[PDB]
């Protein structure tokens, strides 16, 4: 019964940048590309959304998730976000 | 009206490399572990060249299986191995063969001998001899 | 991966655009069309329960005089002897 | 039948005599008017018996059986118009006349008054049904199945003329079943065994056994246009009732050799039900179901002693409406998907929600919901053969358990998702698809209100 | 004494009334979960009556 | 039981040229989706994997068949086998019941039904 | 909407967070703790109690037996 | 018994609809996350499910396991039926200790809701009848059989102690 | 969508409506009013007992 | 699948199997960095059997004692109510046959419905112009140019570009 729009995920992807204590809250907001910040930096960076979102994170979600806004892009396709 | 290799034929050694895949592409170039050699054992009424059995089996189980639909629902093109037993069947879990349930049902097999015994409440057991004295022996006076 | 970069940018301009298209309700688009058209508790229950009472009781009063086995009510289960009889019991 | 064959033969000089496309609405219109005349003069009383007029009719006194024979001709013309309208008008009208001619021999049959008029009418069929398989059928391998449709029924029925004329010249005359009062007994010999053998074996050709029944999933598999004569082939299989006429008398006491007909129809009963859970055809799916609980009635007859004639009277019409209704379900969902293979029908129940009720109640007549006309007779088959011995409930009860799966094995195939295909199959179940789908349960549960007329002598 | 089981037959009859009103024969403005709940609501006190006559 | 099912094996570098077996099916998948996407189809796909399935299963097994082995004559141990056995049960039945029905009585006297 | 701001929780009490002090003999150490310490602290240590809380705090378990008993009693 | 789980699945059904997708005993939290009433409704049911000290089904559960005193059983039966009285009791606290006791943990956007008088009408109608179930019906009944009326030393009420441990 | 009767949260303990808690409180007491008839008046065995029934002489 | 990314397929599920067994949140969180020290045994090395024997002993103690009825995240390949929304089930294009006075409602929706079809009605002068060109002979996965070199419409138009939304 509660709906959802684009603004909820724009909070959370930017928030977990500061939640992870290895990444300071001085990086870029939506496009940091994660190479300027092999395992545990492509899985651990989304192991927190395994706790919060956690829709099992399929195998193709790793190679797309470099661009941190390209993380956000397909969730609205999955979560069926407004308009 | 499809007549060219409309079904299987009397195989499986009528130049089996020219079977797969001039048509009925169960194998790519007759080395794919699915060349039509697997006529189980023939002589019977089994499958001939038969784009059929002993190919990798025991489940189409509706997996994650995203590169096409391709699991069981959504028609991959030509990969038929066996059917009509698999819309309700699965792969292997974490435990293995061990038939402990017959040993688990053997828990009453010890107490099946206890079904021969009696269940009177009072008095206690004292199982040493005939001093328990169950029934009526003597008269009133 | 740099290959799908142009992918899913025009798709969001097509799929969500189709969902922008799918989000469409012009002035509550029911016409319906044509045509139109608590305290009582007067006939909503009276049609419901109060009417079939008389029909089925008539189906039992006109039943006992016809069928030789009507209601087959059991014995008295009486420990003393009472005024329905003439004798008493201790 | 005083004048029952008489009005329906006048329906024949009306097809090619008529105009253009009016021929469908005219042929259905006259046809239902005979249905009241069937109901009116029949259903009279009633105590042994109603010898009707003369040497051509005994009025079907002990078993009515004749009302069901007359529903179907104003029931299949609305069904056959699905895929027939592609030919010349003179060729289409011939296809109408041959089905009407099929009823007229069967109108005189089932009453028949005699036995020497029986066999010529018992063989008066198989001429129009065979032509329907040849022209305007489906794809190839028709012609061998037309030959398997012959060469069995004709192979077994010819010793009846060896049997019956051997009775006619020996003891009296078989013109009258009611002049069969004096009947000599039949002892065990090496000549009398064959006398009973030819008397019985021809009737096993039509209602099948575990043997000799390979032809039956050929005519139903390779079948005409959309279940057109297939509905008539339902009455063609159940219409082997004449064992009730004959073996009620005329060597009744030979039961020493009854056993291999009891046993073969019993292990073959439980077997042919499970011989179709891995079948890949819809029209073959109902066909092997139509073997099993049609093979149920045979042990109700060779075992004598009523409380067995009671249910066996009703079990002929049990699948006779039901399997006719299932073929109406199978004749539909083929004008829209032009292959009869069941696996391709994934993703139903959403495009056609209106006929989805009709799938439910139809397959609810195999589980059969004991206040119906199906489990009211199967309890009497229980009531008979349990008095035979205590073992007979086992193999017969599992038949009630295998078809529990085997019916719901079809229902669950309708429920799937996303359907992968089908820019065709749009049509949301037009008027012809659902009005013809009616008038099957509509008399069936109607007969379950007061099921008194569905009872033999008995 | 005739009304010992007569109220039971009334209880065994009004269940059909939401089914008789499914045939769109001047049916109620739909509210069908509400209408069914009302249909159950009056049968309970009807069911309550012959329990008192049995225990006497 | 059914099965282990051996979901893991070894690699690196067994059969380096064995890959692109998906190139067989992706060419068919390209032939699938090009057939699937069109502005006017209005019909089912031919799908010859199901055409070659039932017709080589329902038919073309008796032309395949020969009785050149006894494991094809092995159906004698399943068809006619228990069919004698039920009669071997039932011939012992119905006569032991009859002798107690002929000689002596055991039934109740109110057995009208039956 | 904008309730999860950063530098808000900033783990201060949380005896559950003493395990991050336990790994000081190994050293991991900083990143991170705020995930598991999202909703443990604050008024989220309300911590409904033992058998008394299934008696509901002894708040109503034995209220009205002494007030009902009793009068008349002659 | 008919009073019990039609309440309980429905009382637990409001909890699952509150989260709307996990239905696991994992990720639940404590009882008091603004959840006053339905936690009070469970402990009525869960304590009855321990084996009825004086709750709803006391006049039926107790008069049978103490009717197992005079019997002629396998005597493996009384060594099997009475042990499950503990196993029935540990079912109760398992949803207390894992869904109603610990620290709050489940995923975010906490969209809980307990305000619908449609549901409040259902729960209030049951528990009034639920507690007075075995205590009004059995209070007025014509008797049929003879009671036990002898329950000796070390043999009388220790199945309640089986529930305690 | 239509109504904002109960607010969405981000684990800040969104408060209750403070009227369900009254009915929550009431039926925690009348169930322990029923601790009256548990002992008062009801005992574990209102039967009497046997003196290890020896004296046959 | 490759040998280096075979580590990644196990690494996510190594911790995902553990939170099934935990009771707290920090109890699971304390074993995240605690299990990381075992992963920090061989940090960066060659790709040979020394990297395979780290995985060859990851056969045992990963499948051995694996996930006694774990968390499933119910909208998944498994799990309860995974495909529960099927009374609706999104019948996209069930709306061909209407025979109107049933097409009376949604007037502007049908006026836009025929509008999008011209994008699909005119794509094979562009999509099939590159469909013969982009595929070399019979090769790999057959997505087009993701801009189609002028305007990508879609390439997967329109059954995938207007694919089924969930509710
Ligand atoms: C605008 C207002 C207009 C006003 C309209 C007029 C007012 C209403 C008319 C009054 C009621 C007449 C209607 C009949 C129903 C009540 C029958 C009754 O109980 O009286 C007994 C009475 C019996 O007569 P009797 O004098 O008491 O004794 C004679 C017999 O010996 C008695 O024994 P028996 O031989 O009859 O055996 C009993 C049994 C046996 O009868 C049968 O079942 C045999 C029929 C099936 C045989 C198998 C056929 C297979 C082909 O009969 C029944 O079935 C009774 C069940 C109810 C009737 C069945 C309805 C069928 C539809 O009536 C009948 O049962 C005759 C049955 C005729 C059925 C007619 C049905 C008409 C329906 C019209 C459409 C209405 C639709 C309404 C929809 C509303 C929205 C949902
Ligand atoms: C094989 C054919 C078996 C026929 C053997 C000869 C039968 C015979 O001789 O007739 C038996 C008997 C008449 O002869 P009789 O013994 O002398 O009785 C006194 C009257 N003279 O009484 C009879 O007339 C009996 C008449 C019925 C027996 C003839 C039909 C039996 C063959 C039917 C078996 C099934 C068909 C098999 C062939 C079709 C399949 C290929």
């Amino acid at each position: 019964a509660p709906p959802l729009t684009l603004e909820g995920i724009k909070d959370r992807v930017l928030y977990v940048l500061k939640l992870y204590d290895k990444i300071d809250p001085e990086k870029l907001s939506v496009n940091s590309h994660f190479m300027k910040d092999d395992s545990l930096d492509q899985v651990e960076i989304i192991m927190a959304m395994e706790d919060e979102f956690g829709f099992e994170i399929p195998d193709i979600d790793a190679e797309k998730l470099m661009c941190p806004q390209e993380i956000v892009d397909y969730i609205a396709d999955k979560k069926d976000v407004y308009e | 009206a499809s007549h060219i290799t409309k079904d299987m034929l009397p195989g499986p050694y009528p130049k089996t490399p020219e079977e797969r895949a001039a048509a009925a592409k169960k194998y790519n170039m007759r080395v794919e572990d699915y060349e039509p050699y697997p006529d189980d054992g023939t002589g019977y009424g089994d499958y001939p060249k038969l784009p059929d059995r002993s190919q990798q089996e025991r489940d189409p189980w509706y997996d994650w299986d995203h590169p096409d639909l391709r699991l069981n629902w959504g028609e991959p093109m030509h990969w038929d191995l066996d059917m009509y037993i698999r819309n309700r069947v699965d792969t292997s879990p974490t435990p293995v063969n061990w038939n402990l349930m017959c040993k688990h049902l053997f828990g009453f097999v010890a107490f099946m001998l206890f079904m021969f015994w009696v269940g009177e409440t009072y008095p206690a057991y004292q199982p040493v001899g005939p001093k328990q004295y169950p029934y009526n022996n003597l008269y009133l006076e | 991966t740099p290959e799908e970069k142009l992918r899913l940018q025009q798709l969001r301009e097509l799929r969500r655009r189709w969902l922008k298209d799918q989000e469409l309700s012009p002035r509550e688009p029911v016409l319906p069309p044509q045509r139109v058209s608590t305290y009582r508790h007067s006939i909503f229950a009276f049609t419901h329960v109060l009417i079939p009472v008389w029909i089925i009781h008539y189906y039992l009063k006109y039943h006992v005089t016809t069928k030789p086995y009507t209601i087959v009510e059991k014995k008295p289960r009486i420990f003393p002897g009472d005024t329905i009889l003439e004798t008493g019991e201790v | 039948m005083l004048k029952y064959i008489i009005p329906t033969i006048m329906l024949m000089p009306l097809t090619w005599l008529s105009k253009n496309n009016m021929i469908w609405v005219n042929s259905t219109a006259h046809s239902l008017l005979i249905s009241f005349t069937s109901l009116l003069l029949m259903n009279q009383f009633g105590d042994n018996s109603l010898n009707f007029s003369l040497l051509f009719f005994s009025d079907s006194l002990s078993t009515p059986l004749l009302i069901l024979t007359m529903w179907l001709l104003p029931l299949m013309l609305m069904a056959s118009q699905h895929h027939l309208s592609k030919e010349n008008l003179t060729r289409k009208k011939l296809f109408i006349t041959m089905l009407i001619s099929l009823q007229l021999f069967l109108i005189m049959t089932f009453t028949a008054m005699e036995l020497i008029l029986f066999y010529i009418l018992f063989e008066a069929t198989l001429v129009p049904t065979l032509i329907i398989i040849t022209r305007w059928g489906n794809q190839t391998e028709r012609l061998n199945a037309g030959l398997y449709f012959l060469f069995y029924t004709l192979a077994g029925s010819l010793p009846l003329l060896v049997a019956l004329i051997y009775i006619q010249n020996t003891v009296g005359s078989l013109n009258f079943l009611m002049l069969q009062y004096w009947v000599q007994p039949v002892h065990n010999s090496w000549s009398n065994v064959f006398m009973w053998l030819a008397c019985m074996m021809a009737f096993m050709v039509k209602m099948p056994l575990y043997g000799l029944h390979l032809w039956l999933p050929k005519a139903h598999v390779e079948a005409p246009i959309a279940g057109s004569m297939v509905l008539a082939a339902v009455l063609l299989k159940l219409g082997g009732y004449g064992m009730l006429r004959i073996t009620l008398i005329l060597n009744p006491m030979t039961d020493f050799m009854a056993y291999p007909f009891i046993m073969l129809s019993l292990w073959g009963m439980i077997m042919t039900s499970s011989i179709c859970l891995r079948q890949t055809d819809l029209k073959s799916l109902i066909a092997y179901s139509s073997v099993s609980h049609m093979a149920l009635v045979i042990v109700a007859i060779l075992i004598q002693t009523p409380w067995s004639y009671m249910g066996a009277t009703a079990l002929m019409i049990a699948h006779g409406l039901t399997s006719s209704m299932l073929f109406c379900l199978a004749n539909s969902n083929y004008e829209r998907i032009h292959s009869r293979t069941m696996i391709l029908a994934r993703g139903l129940q959403t495009l056609l929600p209106l006929m989805a009720t009709w799938w439910l109640l139809a397959s609810l007549t195999n589980l059969a919901l004991p206040p119906t006309i199906n489990l009211i007779g199967e309890l009497f088959v229980v009531m008979s053969t349990f008095s035979w011995s205590n073992i007979t409930i086992i193999l017969m009860g599992v038949n009630m358990v295998i078809t529990a799966l085997y019916s719901l094995y079809m229902l669950i195939m309708t429920q799937r998702g996303k359907y992968t295909y089908h820019i065709n199959n749009i049509s949301p179940s037009f008027t012809r698809e659902n009005a013809l789908m009616s008038l099957h349960i509509l008399p069936l549960l109607l007969l379950t209100l007061n099921p008194k007329i569905i009872l033999g002598p008995l | 004494m005739n009304m010992f089981s007569s109220l039971s037959l009334v209880t065994l009859l009004l269940l059909t009334m939401p089914i008789m009103m499914m045939s769109f024969n001047t049916y109620k403005p739909s509210n069908y979960p509400l209408y069914v709940k009302t249909a159950i609501s009056y049968a309970f006190i009807t069911s309550m009556i012959p329990t008192m006559m049995f225990i006497h | 039981t059914t099965l282990d099912p051996a979901e893991y094996d070894i690699s690196s570098e067994t059969r380096k040229a064995q890959a692109e077996r998906l190139a067989i099916r992706s060419r068919l998948k390209r032939e699938y989706q090009l057939q699937y996407y069109d502005p006017s189809r209005r019909g089912v796909i031919e799908d010859p994997a199901l055409v070659r399935w039932t017709y080589a299963r329902s038919a073309n097994i008796y032309p395949n068949f020969r009785p050149n082995t006894k494991t094809s004559l092995l159906g004698a141990l399943f068809g006619i086998g228990p069919l004698v056995f039920w009669y071997y049960v039932f011939k012992t039945d119905r006569d032991r019941k009859e002798k107690l029905i002929q000689e002596g009585k055991l039934d109740r006297t109110f057995n009208i039904s039956y | 909407m904008e309730l999860p701001d950063y530098k808000q929780w900033k783990i201060e009490g949380t005896p559950l967070e003493t395990v991050q002090e336990k790994l000081a003999a190994r050293g991991l150490r900083d990143p991170w703790g705020r995930n598991e310490a999202w909703r443990y602290m604050g008024g989220f240590a309300n911590n409904v109690s033992f058998v008394g809380a299934l008696l509901k705090g002894f708040k109503w378990g034995f209220a009205a037996f002494v007030v009902a008993i009793g009068a008349e009693y002659y | 018994h008919a009073f019990f789980k039609a309440m309980l699945f429905m009382c637990s059904g409001s909890i699952i609809h509150s989260l709307n997708d996990e239905q696991d005993i994992r990720k639940m939290g404590g009882l008091f996350k603004a959840m006053p009433f339905t936690t009070t409704a469970l402990i009525v049911g869960s304590l009855a499910l321990t084996g009825m000290p004086f709750l709803t089904g006391f006049y039926s559960k107790d008069l049978i396991i103490e009717a197992a005193n005079t019997s002629y059983t396998n005597a493996w039966a009384l060594l099997m039926t009475l042990i499950a009285t503990s196993f029935t009791a540990i079912y109760s606290t398992r949803i207390i200790f894992f869904a109603l006791l610990g620290q709050p943990r489940f995923p975010t956007l906490v969209n809980i809701n307990e305000n619908n008088p449609l549901l409040i009408n259902s729960i209030k109608r049951l528990l009034i009848g639920s507690l007075f179930a075995g205590y009004i019906i059995s209070n007025n009944i014509p008797p049929t059989t003879i009671p036990q009326m002898t329950m000796p030393y070390y043999l009388k009420t220790t199945a309640l102690i089986v529930t305690i441990l | 969508g239509g109504g904002a009767h109960i607010e969405p949260r981000y684990r800040q303990f969104p408060q209750l409506t403070r009227s369900q808690v009254i009915q929550a409180e009431f039926f925690s007491a009348t169930m322990w009013f029923w601790i009256l008839w548990r002992f008062w008046h009801d005992s574990d065995a209102v039967l009497g007992h046997f003196p290890y029934p020896d004296p046959s002489q | 699948l490759t040998h280096q990314q075979k580590v990644l397929r196990l690494y996510k599920r190594a911790l995902r199997h553990l939170e099934s067994w935990c009771i707290h949140r920090d109890k699971y969180r304390y074993f995240a960095c605690l299990l990381r020290a075992r992963f920090d045994e061989h940090k960066n090395e060659k790709d040979m059997v020394k990297a395979t024997q780290l995985l060859r002993e990851a056969e045992e103690e990963f499948w051995h004692g694996q996930h006694p009825q774990p968390y499933i995240f119910p909208e998944s390949p498994g799990g309860t109510s995974y495909e529960r929304y099927e009374c609706y089930k999104v019948p996209e294009w069930c709306l061909d046959d209407w025979h109107p006075s049933e097409k009376a409602m949604y007037p502007d929706y049908f006026a836009k419905r025929e509008q999008w079809k011209k994008l699909r009605r005119e794509s094979w002068e562009r999509e099939v112009k590159q469909l013969q060109e982009e595929t070399p002979v019979g090769g790999p996965r057959t997505e087009a140019l993701p801009p189609a070199r002028k305007q990508g419409d879609l390439p997967p138009l329109w059954w995938h570009i207007v694919t089924r939304p969930r509710e």
